Formats: structure tokens, C-alpha cells, sequence
RNA sequence: AUAGGAGGGUGCGGCCCGAAAGGAAUGAGCCUCCCCGAAGGAAACCGCGGCGACGCGGGAGUACGAGGGGAGGGGACCGG
RNA sequence: AGGGAAACCGACAUGCCCGCAGCCGGGCUUAUGCCCGGUGAGGGGCGGGGUGCGAAAGCGCCCGGAGUCACGGCCGCGAG
RNA sequence: CAGUUCGCUCCCGUGACCCCGGGCUAGGGGUGAAAGGCCAAUCGAGGCCGGAGAUAGCUGGUUCCCGCCGAAUCAUCCCGCAGGAUGGCCUCCCCGGAGGUAGGCGGUGGGGUAGAGCACUGAUUGGAGGUGCAGGGGGCGAAAGCCCCCGGCCUCCUGUCAAACUCCGAACCCACCGCCGCCGUAGAUGGGGGGAGUAGGGUGGCGGUGUAAGCCGUCCACCGAGAGGGGAACAACCCAGACCGGGGUUAAGGCCCCAAAGUGCCGGCUAAGUGUUACUCCAAAGGGUGUCCCGGGCCUUAGACAGGUCGAGGUCCGGGGCCCCGAAAAUGGACGGGGCUCAAGC
RNA sequence: CCGACACAGGUGCCCCUGGGUGAGAAGCCUAAGGCGUGUCGGGGGAAACCCGGCCGAGGGAACUCGGCAAACUGGCCCCG
RNA sequence: CACAGGUCCCAGCUAGCCCGAAAGGGUUUGUACUGGGGCCGACGCCUGCCCAGUGCCGGUAUGUGAAGCCCGGGUACAACCGGGUGAAGCACCGGUAAACGGCGGGGGUAACUAUAACCCUCUUAAGGUAGCGAAAUUCCUUGUCGGUUAAAUGCCGACCUGCAUGAAUGGCGUAACGAGGUCCCCGCUGUCCCCGGCCGGGGCCCGGCGAAACCUCUGCCUGGCGCGCAUGCCAGGGACC
RNA sequence: CUCAGGCGGGUCAGGAAUCCGCCGUAGAGUGCAAGGGCAAAAGCCGGCCUGACUGGACCCGUAACAGAGGCGGGUCCAGCCCCGAAAGGGUGGCCUAGCGAACCCCUGUGCCUCCCCGGUGGGGGCCAGGGAUGACAGAAAAGCUACCCUGGGGAUAACAGAGUCGUCUCGGGCGAGAGCCCAUAUCGACCCCGAGGCUUGCUACCUCGCUGUCGGCUCUUCCCAUCCUGGCCCUGCAGCAGGGGCCAAGGGUGGGGGUGUUCACCCAUUAAAGGGGAACGUGAGCUGGGUUUAGACCGUCGUGAGACAGGUCGGAUGCUAUCUACCGGGGGUGUUGGCCGCCUGAGGGGAAGGUGCCCCUAGUACGAGAGGAACAGGGUGCCGCGGCCUCUGGUCUACCGG
RNA sequence: GGUACGGCGGCCAUAGCGGGGGGGCCACACCCGGUCUCAUUUCGAACCCGGAAGUUAAGCCCCCCAGCGAUCCCGGUUGUACUGCCCUCCGAGAGGGGGCGGGAAGCCGGGGACGCCGCCGGCCA
């Protein structure tokens, strides 16, 4: 597996038309909703990206697995809702290189990634007051697996930012 | 790979029509008249396939300098060359 | 014989040459004085503003200014 | 005197319109000069004409006289 | 010593042996126990002279001065790709006579890019409702059938997309008309003729491609084909476009010394020689009661914390500036150098 | 004589060789014959280093691609 | 490379093979125990299958097959068109492998587990026999086992899984021979541990004769810029001739 | 006249035979790819017909601006016609692909013409259609070169240099999990951020009027990401030893077997037997074993000449130092007159030293036991360096003897 | 001049889809019957020929709505997203920023919108 810095940046154009892309791989991440989606939770911790970034499906799956394990261990399946709000659409290609070099260098698909915009939410963990610390820790652990700087905010049901208010008292 | 220019080369959107404008256009544009020296814009009607100028000259403004049959003779200046075209009135619009 | 750059360019200073063809005793370098001067352009001092570096008005568009002219002294160099 | 593969046929010495320079007349302008109205060589455009294709229309080329010789120069082709 | 030699060592030395004189085989030919070997220091076709000054798109060279204007390496075609022709861009001469449009304002038309969005086409997490739907599998029943789920297909909610999607849609670009501006009767726009050179471009911004360097186009700004003043030197970066002799003021930028100009002024920050870098060169994720600040909070001046007693402010959170760790290379040494700490850094 | 030469090559080793040792026209010494012209001389603990030659304690191929080079044996008689 | 030996092919003479423009000629003052043309290469034991492919040889009934000749048309004569005859050569048939060259694959295989060995059948002519094998041939490879050494990408013997051995482009073996390549043992030694002395000739100085290769000008460094590795440029360091 | 699909209802008949009603902007269809256009149609079903024609103009595109043989398309005039009541439409396919110079030849159709005239056979010419060049703006066309030759190219490869670091080597963030519990004694998944230019690759920027390759020997020097030697921290550190980490580059890091080998493997010692840079340091220093000419053999491929980043045997290494560089040896000038002698020490160089073992401490501390230290104190070896010839050995072309 | 009358058109959804109430002087229709004109790939269903017994049930005409669709104005998101020219402005990079000039899309809230308009004629006056 090549370094993620090769695909971290969004200079290249969007490459997501499976009708014309030949051999595009299938997704490696298949679960995006976990916990109790229909539960009534007071607070929502959302993780935002600081820069326009491409997050590989491998990183998304790793963050999903670790955060879900931590939440199951420390919260309870019926006390949280962990959701990943972005699906990988961009197709990551690579130069398929006795042995020519840079001749016909158009790349073949090798993976998938999700492209995001500045200050865009990546994932959201809905929890009650008690489990806010665990939600924050899970968000931090997820952020530690991404190729860019990320921050987290706490919103109430309406959508007002109350992160400082809550974390202070 | 180099591609030569043809009549419909790269005209997916230029020669397309608004979805609500599908069908025959009103007959005023078809039956309009012009006078020598009048200046007219070249706006192609994709539905009518007769008397259509090359799409490369779509959107320009030319000078009427005569008439042949039901087509108007329109002169344009491409760079420094004078080009004469025979355009059906349905593909024309008066200036102002 | 304590000094660094393709061996030259700009400016001048030592040492040396300097009859002719270049100026010059019908005056050379040089010393003094007087007049007009384009663009530009101070300060002493007086009053005021600013926390301060400093600035504003007068002095003043004055002294000076590339160059263009004139007079006086000396008597052999200047250019090269 | 051109048109045509060939047989072969075979044309404006100005019918008309715009119009620069020049010329004429008028106004302003010290003058230069500018403006206006006519005539306008050369110039442009119509009209008409010869021939080739055609049943004809219509088109191509051409038609209201400038060429020729010489000295020198640039260039293209072939010869080293 | 020698355009093949000398020394030691080594092999044959009555045989297919070594040597001499007279003869024959001559160049696509001779001779060859076959190595393309030898044929007068020449052999995958000898030498001499003639064709012959052969030809080449390939390499090199092309001789006096000043004056005026001044390019190009991009489109089509070639057994074309180190070469040519037709165009484009340069220059010189002449005809024509009243206009022209690089810039701008307003108007009449064209557009589908950036952005955005799901109204089409194709993708996309979960939930709710509706449909027996060739789904399919089970309970149920000799059998025909029902009852369960799961799946398929529609509507809605929820969470996301598109270079080969668009219900929308700029900046902006182009054509034409009126005008301002500029050029033009000291003759433009335009037309005819003569002579070219140019068919490897580079840097820089943008677009496609690539791990990146790079490759391929586009923009015409700079070098090519460009002096002078600076960035330490530097093609391309900044000022600037230059006839000759003088005077002055400014531009880029600079003022502690090298080095002309301040150890200049006020407020704040840095303790790391961090820095002393406009760009050509410049290290990150992650962390820091290191400091200087801003904004929100909860307790809150004999009451808050540190250890029911003292008795002045505490305890968090999200941020901003500078700095710190993360940070290992080969000749001795690089902020240009010296050096610089209320600065000569920011 | 040929090779550009007063060339260590080739042509001509083409014809011949006293005494001793010895199988020998071998090696060494020597008589006759020839020469000091295989042509620049002189100096010197006057070095390092290079080329030719001799020896070298203990070990004996540990060197090296490889015992390259050198060393060991060496003639004659008898046995085997 | 040659060689003696083996074997194959053409030729009864005005032949076979060959030089040449021709005339004439070489083999030839020759005559099958001969002349000419290939391949292997003393000697010992042997040399298996295949004639579909290419080549060579013989036949060629039959098809095609040039000119010439004949017939009809055409031309006042020809040019021209159609048909008949039709050699060689090809098509066609057969021989020929010490001619060029080839000698696989599956269906399978069972009985003991592998093994599969005998063994039967089809694609096209046949499916590699005797021998030899990790080889001057073996990719994996420094194959595996044994010997040689303390230690073995070496050498020798064996195994067979022969990428890609093999019978006259010969297979296998072989005494004697070799300035051929290759491994080991005794002995020897300055090859080496580890180099040290000595001899003669140069080197060095002095007296003479006396050149050439080469040469943009010049000529100190560290870190940089640059066509990317500078004595000459930039900032520094050092340096008497 | 109106499609695809869907809904409700119908004998065989069900998912799908053939029907009936409703919804249905095209979700159908077009001769064919895609794009666009087409719903009282350009689609579906029917009637008639051949304009898929003849003689000609002007214009757009291929080929913007900006030149073009050939080709395609558009707007028209005339002729003779098709459909329709008429308007109106028809010069092929709804628009964009389905194709091609010169010369020569075949065909149609009318005319001109063939050397003094005329006739006949035959020939030539003008116009239209056709036979093809796919390398498609149009030569008719198989290979080896290692015996090669020539002219050039750093416009263009192999080694090296330069840029980059995908790969390579080496670090860091988080912490699921393994560790009796315990994430961090030790290992650390899935993910993410970096350093070096020590492997390989990519690019083609310098070098093809010449910069000699791998390996070994000789010799010099440098980096730390340290193998040992010096000093420390954590430990799942009792001692003896281990695992992880920090400071530290003064010194050492050796000898052998096969192989051309670097490397890797193996043997006996050792404290250790570290990885790298210097034009993959070092051929005007050496050697020439591997690699890469010319000779030859084997296997495989090719009809063949031949080829093989497949083996195998053989196969040349030029130098009189011009400048600078370093090693030592000399002659001058200057240092305010000259000369002899003795000193000072600014500076530069050094490793002048490095490292084992043995005896005691001690069979002690520690430990159930086995096993087993350290401080201090003594001895000595090896490597390196600088000197000497009394002793021992070599030589001793002085010398003596056989 | 009137008319809850018709024919031929213009812009071609702000005009459409879906709903509610009202009308029959003339006029427009539904509708009665198929000999003649015309037709069914059967059907007088359509098309066509001949008329008025009935009806305004609905096409048509007059008025009304805001459920869907469309679209105009205003306010908020917002001078946000994005962008032309210059830059010795910042950022390790990605990229951003300053000056002058342009400026959305979508969403939310309040209004608009159930079409305007032209020529002629019929009937009445």
C-alpha cells in the first residue's frame, strides 16, 4: 500500500463515473450507521476537517472500527449513534509500472477515497450528557487516523454550537 | 489524437434545445423578412435542418446583402476574410 | 621578493619623455576680482505643532548652481 | 485579338454612374489653409460584345491601343 | 635496436622436414591442411591512373565601417520527423483616396466553464409506509394452498456524489451598432510587386497526465535577440528598456562595519543565535501551566482553590502571536561575511 | 646489401673448424686468426627508486582466479 | 583444421565434373583396384523408427501449358478475335533418410499409499531403441546423496526431474600421445607471515653532442551559483620569492 | 393513428398467448456507435411513385484566423417528372462516418481529327460512369553482420553525475490486542506524518572531433542511524547474563574454504570480528579472474546467412611531468647598519597510546540450589608508535680455507 | 354601443395539472338516422352525409383557489460561494490574503400568479 500523501490532495479532477471507468474496485467499507440510529440523544459531537482533503477508504474503515470498538466497550449499543457522513466516490489510480516507463502512463484503478471540502463534517456521534467524554475521545481517535488537521464541535438538537459551554462546567 | 472539424463536432450543448422548447418554434421567426443592409444575429434552430449555417458561425452578427430563393445572403468578417453564407430566416434574428 | 584574478574599462596621482607635425610670449598651467545664469537648491536666527525621530511659516527661491562673458597679476607650460 | 482539345468562330477607337489630383466659381481665413458647387485625365463600377459548355438562362477567359530593345541590380532552376 | 625487436623459459629436430636458383597461377580473380587466412608494411574483394571538382537532407568555414526598421521555432501536406513546399510573423518599392479600431462607456445577440443542485442518466447509509412481485427460503398443510421472514420494486424522511449528469448559473470572452479616446490627406484600413529568415525554443501563470521530477498544450509577459541599477553570485525575479558631453532629482531597494545613507522614533513580542530569506533554496503529523493576549464559561475578595481551619481570586474550555520538542552524513564553512539580544531579530 | 640510418631485424649458417674435460659440431678454459668500433667519457658507501643476479632464520601455499615466478630432481653404473 | 580408415553419389570415353565470348581446353601420356563430387573421421562394440514436409530420381495415363503450324471469322491485303495440335515444366503416382531434417500429446492406467513397470486407444508419418545424463548440453541450481577439507558456488562417484542428450551434423568406450582446459597428494621453495642484506647496470653530479610528444592565456583552497563535478565567478581562508 | 412501462377486469390462458378501460412528455422507436432533433411526427400502419435524374451557377467545411489538388455539404436557374384538393415538398437515407491523384484500361454518348487530295479497316481527341493505391495528399519490395566501413548525434540508450523518492534504509503519532491483573518491561495489528540519498527505478538536464568497466591488492581521509572499548536510564533487572533506550566517533573491528565475485554461507579464534561517503575514492599505482570485439565447441530457435541479459576454452593494459599538489633538501630579500652565540614560544602536528587475560577481593555479595559478581591492589600478553646492535639470526662480490 | 356568442391568430405554463359555483335569444355542443357522398384492414367507434324530440349532464363560456408544477418581486443566509487585473502580503507545502471591479445557485419567510392581447363576424340595440 502506497503512502496516503500521494492521494491526500485534491488537485486532480473528479474521477467517479463507473459507467466509463473500467475495473473500478468495489468498496472496502460497508457499514456507515451504528448504535441506535433512532435513539433520542441530547448532544451530537461532529468532527470537521480543517482543509479540503481526500480520505482513503482504508483510513475510513480503520477509524470506523476503532471508534465503534471504543464506543461499544465504554458506552453501550443502546446509548450512542456513530455515523460516517461521507461515502468514497473518487477512484484512486496508479501507473501500471523489460518494463516500460511513463509510456502510456494512464493509471489503473487501485482504490477508493472520499473527497471533502473545507470545514466539512466527516462523522457524527450522537450521545447523551453522560457519554460526552467518551464521544470526544472517540472523535479524537478517529481524527488521529486521518491525513489532515481536524477539530470537533458539540451541537444540541437544534444545531447551535455549545462546545465551550458544555466542556467548561 | 487530433480530430478534424465536422458539422456536428462539439455541439452537444450549443445545438441542444431547452426541454420546454421541444417541438416546432413559433412561425414568426420562420416567416420574418429582412432588408438589404439590415444586421441580423445568427441563432440556429436545431429542429430545422435545412439552410443551416456551419455551427462555427453561431451567435455572430452579419449583414444582409441579398436574397436567393427563401434563403438570405449574410456576410460576416472572420478575422480579415469576408465570408458569404446562405441562411434560412428561421436561423436569423433582427438586431434591436 | 606580504599579495589574487581572462591580464582589460572609468578617474586621477607618482617616475620618465616631450624640436617637427597640436595650442602657446599676438600669452600656458596658474592666482585675484566682476556680471548673467537653465533644472535644482541650503543654513545661522525668529515663532508654532509633535511623546519623539522631526516638521510647518519667514529668512528665500537667497548663498550656491552646468555654462556663457569681462578685467587685473605672472611669465612657459598645456595637450599628448 | 482573344476563346477552344480540335474543326472552327471572332470583340466597346466610350452607352452610362461614382470619383482622387488638377482646373473653374463662391464663402471664411492676414496669408497659408478650410468648406461648398461644377468639370474631372488616371482609378473603380455598371451596361453591352467575342469565344468554350449548353436547348436556353447562366458562367470561365478576353475586349474602349502600350509594347519592345538596351545597361545595371535582386531572385528561381540546371550545370562542380 | 626494431611501423613485431630482445632475454629467460618452452616445442620439433630423417621427415607431411628446412633452405636456395630457374618457372607458372592476377583481382569477383588467384591460392588456401579452411583462420575470411595470404596475394610487396594494404585484403569481407589488392595497387596505379582515369570517370571525378561523384554525391550527402550530415560536420566545419565564409574577410571593411556606420545609419534605418526588425522576426520565428506554429497550422496543412510530403517513405515526412536532423530535410522541404504552401501559409502565418519581418523588411523594401509602388498604386488608392476617407477611413480605421488595440483601450473604454451604453445597447442588441451567443455561450454552459467555476460555483451550486438532484428536476433527467448513472452512483449512495439507515429508517418508515405500500406492493405477491417468475423474487427466494422456512412454518403450515397430501397438497391445492395459506402464515412468517428475507429479497425486488415505488413514495417519503435521513446522510452523501459525477470529465464523459444538469431544473439553475456567474466572473468572463466573442460578433455587431452609437459615442469618447487614439491613428490618418506629411496618406491609415486596404491592394500589387521584390527579398527573406523561421519548422529543436526556454522561464513564468493556467489546464490534462505522472509518486514526483518530467511530458503534452495553452497565456505573449521576460531570455532567445536586451544595456544599466539590485536580489552574494543567478537567463527567467524587482526597477528599467539605451545616440554623445555635462548638472540635478528619483525608481528597485537600502541606512551597525564590510558599503553611500540612522547604532533613527514610538507601542508590543522573542531567549530560540529562532531569526538576521519578497521569489529563484527553505521540513511534516503529533505535542508544550514556555511566554504575551482575545472570547466564552462555573465557583467567585473574611465565601472561591493549595495544605475545616486560614482569607484573595480561582477552576475549565475554544482560539490568536512568537518560541520550544519532534530534527541523523559523509574534505573544514556558511544569515554573502563580521557579528547582532529594550536588537544589527519579528 | 634490404629495411629512410654506421638499424640488436632479414638476406648468408652459403661452404670449413687445433688442444683439454667430456658421448658430443654441448657448456667451460685455451692455441691460430681477429678485436678493444656490438664506440661518448669522468666522479661516487653519492641516497630513494627501477631493471638483471646471489643468499636468507622458524613455518611451508596460510599468497593468488589459478603454485604465475622461483625452488626441488638432474649425468653414468647396479638393483628394482 | 588436416590425416589414415568408414560410407554415399555421378560417369563405359564424343562419358561424369569444370574454364570460356568463341575457338578450343583441365581431369588426360588417364579408363571403374579409375576420374570427379559430399559427410563422418585411428582402434573396439554398435548405428533403432519415420518418405506426410523440403530436396533428388524414375513414370507421366490425365489436366494445364509458349512460339510455330492448321481451321473459321475479320481485313479489297494485314493488324485483330475464337478454336485444334501442343514439348519442357508444374499438377499426379512411386522409390529414396551414412538426402535436409523429426522421433510429442493426451484417455488412462489399477493393484500396495506414493510407484505405475509391463499393458490397450486416438489426433499427424513416428513417437527417442542400444547407449550416455546437473554434462564444454541443466533454467530453477551452490539440484540431492557419498568421498575429499576444520570449514567445499570446486573436484570425483551415483540418482534421474533430460527447461533444451542420442546413434555417420554419429552414440558409447578407449591404450599411447598433448607448451589443450581441470581437481588432488608427496617434495620444494621469499608466493606469503615480513620482509632484510649484497653484486653489476641506470638513477645523481661534472665535461661534450643534442632533440621530440605536447602547448588559447594562465594556474592555492572551503561552501555555493552555473550546461547540474570551477585554479580564473560570489562570500570567506591562506599564501615572501 | 400514437409509443415504453404500470394499474384494475377477463374460457382454456399461468410471469409471459389474445382482448377491454384508465394513467402515461416519450421513461418507446429511428437500419446500425454516440451526440442532437423528432408525438394531430421525422415514429407505426397504408395509397401512388422513382428527384438515388439531365444541362449548369454561387457559397460553407476538410484546411477558424490564413494558402489547396480531391472529397463532402448548402442556396438556386432551366428541362422532363413523382405525390397532393391546394399550399407546399422531392438533386437519396432526420444532421454529423461507410472511402481515394497522375498514367493506362473498360463502358455510354454524340462530335473533332490522323502529315498532297478522296474512300475503307484501324488509331488519336472532348464529355460522363467504372477498375486503387488502408503507409488511406496515392514507390511494385525479405533478413544477418560479433569481419563490418563512413558522416553525425549527448536532438537519443548502457556506467557515472544531476532532479525525484514510487521502491530501499531509518525514525515518529494513535493504541485494538498479546503479556497471570497491567497498552506502553517487550511486541504492537488497522490507519496516518516524516528523515537520508547508503538498493532499485523513473526523467533525459552535462558529457559520444573519445572522462578506459566489475572484483582484488596498495594508500589516504570523513559521517553516526555505535559492533566492541568509556559513562548512564527503564526492565516481566536475585547473581552470572539478557531485552529496550540515552551521551559518546579517541582507538579496534582480524585469519581462512569453495566462488571472478561485492554479497551471502561455513570453520577456528576474538571484547567486537558495525553499516556507509569520497566520480558505485583510488588502472598518467598495480593485477586482469568476471564483463563486452575478432578464433572455436555444446544446447535451443531459424529453410538460411545467423542469434541467444545460456554455458564453455583462448584472447594487448602506451608516458621524457608543462602548472599546481604533497614529501624532504638548498639560494636570496625583508624584518630601519653588519656579524657570532644562546634562548623565548604566537601558532601548527600527535593515539602516542589502545585493548585483553591472569592472581587476590572470593567460592565472598546474590541465590533454595546450581551457579556466581564488583570497588581497590598486583602481574603480564597482543596491536601501534619512536629508538639501538651489547646478545641471537640473515647478509657481509672486505677477508681466510677446501 | 352591448353580448356567461363564434372564426382566424400573437406571446407559448405567471398561461399547465387538479378542484368549486353559475348558462343556454342567437351561437357552440351532446344527440336522432345512415338511401345518397365518404369508411372501417369488423364496428356510422372515428371520418363522412341527413336534422332537430331532448339536454345543458360536459366540451364551451362567466367567476373563484395556491394542493402539485411554473415563475416574478422583496427580506435573511450574503456581498456568502466564485471570479477579471496588480502585488517585494502570508503560508513548509496545499493554498490563501490585500487594493479596485463583478457576483451567484440552493434553502427559509412574506407577497404575485388558476393567463394578457389583436382582426373580423353572428345576435340584439
Amino acid at each position: 500500500l502506497r503512502p496516503a500523501k500521494i492521494d491526500r490532495y485534491v488537485d486532480k479532477p473528479a474521477y467517479t463515473r463507473r459507467e466509463y471507468i473500467r475495473g473500478a474496485p468495489g468498496p472496502k467499507i460497508t457499514i456507515f450507521d451504528m448504535g441506535n440510529p433512532a435513539g433520542d440523544f441530547e448532544f451530537e459531537v461532529s468532527l470537521h476537517t480543517a482543509e479540503p482533503v481526500q480520505i482513503r477508504q482504508n483510513a475510513l474503515e480503520a477509524a470506523r472500527q476503532q471508534v465503534n470498538r471504543y464506543l461499544q466497550k465504554n458506552v453501550g449499543r443502546s446509548n450512542y449513534h456513530f455515523k460516517i457522513r461521507v461515502y468514497p466516490f473518487q477512484v484512486l489510480r496508479e501507473n501500471p509500472m523489460y518494463g516500460n516507463g511513463m509510456r502510456r502512463p494512464f493509471g489503473k484503478p487501485i482504490g477508493l477515497a472520499a473527497r471533502l471540502k473545507k470545514d466539512q463534517k466527516i462523522l457524527s456521534i450522537r450521545v447523551n450528557r453522560q457519554h460526552l467524554k467518551f464521544a470526544i475521545e472517540g472523535a479524537r481517535r478517529a481524527a488521529m487516523k486521518f491525513p489532515c488537521k481536524c477539530y470537533y464541535r458539540i451541537y444540541d438538537k437544534e444545531g447551535n454550537d455549545v462546545t465551550t459551554k458544555i466542556l467548561s462546567q | 489524437v487530433q480530430k478534424a472539424h465536422s458539422f456536428r463536432r462539439k455541439t452537444r450543448k450549443k445545438l441542444s434545445k431547452h426541454p420546454r422548447r421541444r417541438g416546432l418554434p413559433p412561425l414568426t421567426r420562420f416567416l420574418q423578412e429582412f432588408e438589404v443592409g439590415q444586421r441580423v444575429h445568427i441563432v440556429i434552430e436545431p429542429s430545422y435542418h435545412k439552410g443551416m449555417p456551419d455551427p462555427r458561425f453561431h451567435g455572430r452578427t452579419g449583414t444582409v446583402v441579398g436574397k436567393r430563393g427563401e434563403a438570405y445572403i449574410v456576410e460576416i468578417k472572420d478575422g480579415s476574410k469576408v465570408k458569404t453564407l446562405f441562411i434560412h430566416p428561421v436561423h436569423l434574428r433582427p438586431q434591436k
